[PDB]
């Protein structure tokens, strides 16, 4: 339900290769993605469960 | 590194690779002596990650490198998550690095050292080549 | 992909804070140092790495790869943690453990 | 410190 759940994954200006999850509303599920290590947005979990419990079915 | 050139094996001996359990590389680091690694704060290193010294070719069934364990992590207390200021961390090694010919430490500057603009420096890593 | 298997490197010019600010403006804090926009750029996977400069024949840690163009833009200055500034802490931290 | 066994090249 939250609506940040509908935003596309945000990498950030930092330069790391960090694997994260983000809910993909088109698909209907959380998927993995690479995060830069800073300035994270809300649709960005450390785990699919989290990602699923929070944006689930959004 | 975008637009870089492939380096000569063992020429940047201080350079390590921080990886996860599965062996996934997510950040670089530098050796400052046999027990300490200097890296970025936002890399989010943790005691369960690994330091890997000795490499050059990450795609090698097996080479002659060292996998060290993280004794302890120290993010600098002043690191600003929002501004990105003071982005530094020290990793203390569980097991010291055996310095070799491919494994050395880098020199640390002095607080008053002055580095002139226009000077040529170098940077190395295993980061994307293309965006 | 674009994830080199083999270590890479590049040579780049340090920028002065002033000329850095001509691009990133106030975003440039104190423990930061800029370099690049010369045709290369640090990129994903590079953070925590090193920026070395020759001091009296030796390789010195001038900065640590931090952040920059969200796209690894080569006409754009990259920013790193400025070691000089972070140094003491390092020393002290070392010294106490 | 800062003196590699193997000299780097170009860079």
């Amino acid at each position: 339900r939250p609506d940040f759940c509908l935003e596309p994954p945000y990498t950030g200006p930092c330069k790391a290769r960090i694997i994260r999850y983000f809910y993909n509303a088109k698909a209907g599920l959380c998927q993995t993605f690479v995060y830069g290590g800073c300035r994270a947005k809300r649709n960005n979990f450390k785990s699919a469960e989290d990602c699923m419990r929070t944006c689930g079915g959004a | 590194i975008v637009n870089g050139e492939e380096a000569v094996p063992g020429s940047w001996p201080w350079q390590v690779s921080l990886q996860d359990k599965t062996g996934f590389h997510f950040c670089g680091g530098s050796l400052i002596n046999e027990n300490w690694v200097v890296t970025a704060a936002h890399c989010g290193v943790t005691t369960s990650d690994v330091v890997v010294a000795g490499e050059f070719d990450q795609g090698s069934s097996s080479e002659k490198i060292q996998k060290l364990k993280i004794a302890k992590v120290f993010k600098n207390s002043k690191y600003n998550s929002l501004t990105i200021n003071n982005d530094i961390t020290l990793l203390k090694l569980s097991t010291a690095a055996s310095f070799s010919q491919t494994v050395s430490a880098v020199c640390l500057p002095s607080a008053s050292d002055d580095f002139a603009a226009g000077t040529t420096c170098v940077t190395t890593g295993w980061g994307l080549t293309r965006y | 992909a674009n994830t080199p298997d083999r270590l890479q490197q590049a040579s780049l010019p340090l920028l002065s804070n002033t000329n850095c600010k001509k691009y990133w403006g106030t975003k440039i804090k104190d423990a930061m140092i800029c370099a690049g926009a010369s045709g290369v750029s640090s990129c994903m996977g590079d953070s925590g790495g090193p920026l070395v400069c020759k001091k009296n024949g030796a390789w010195t840690l001038v900065g640590i790869v931090s952040w920059g163009s969200s796209t690894c833009s080569t006409s754009t200055p990259g920013v790193y943690a400025r070691v000089t500034a972070l140094v003491n802490w390092v020393q002290q931290t070392l010294a106490a453990n | 410190c800062g003196v590699p066994a193997i000299q780097p090249v170009l860079s």
